[PDB]
């Protein structure tokens, strides 16, 4: 029938839609799990080179 | 004569008969929720009653 194969058409093109947002969703994501990383890792080269810095300023006036 | 709104509807789809009981004739339309709504106004202008 046409309105079998148009609930057919329905219900796959909701599929189609619901893994298009899902696919839109997960690149977020991914984004946003690795802008925050690297902000971790970025801030963790001032927050270990300013102590080895700030460690050999003392050493040397010591 | 109530199969001329059907085909008014989608003719392959709505899928619309009397099987028995000729005491009064189970004339039977299943298509939709929307458009099967209007399809029932224009049968029930037709004549028609659920």
């Amino acid at each position: 029938s046409k309105l079998e194969a148009i609930l057919s058409q329905e219900v796959e093109a909701e599929i189609q839609a619901l893994l298009q947002e899902a696919e839109a969703k997960a690149e977020a994501v991914k984004r946003e799990a690795e802008e925050k990383a690297k902000a971790l890792l970025q801030a963790r080269e001032r927050a270990l080179e300013a102590q080895y810095r700030a460690a050999l300023r003392r050493a040397e006036s010591a | 004569l109530v199969e001329e709104a059907l085909r008014k509807a989608l003719e392959d789809r709505y899928l619309l008969a009397h099987e028995a009981y000729a005491g009064g004739v189970a004339a039977l339309v299943v298509v939709h929720r929307k458009e099967v709504d209007q399809a029932k106004a224009a049968l029930s202008r037709a004549g028609v009653a659920e």
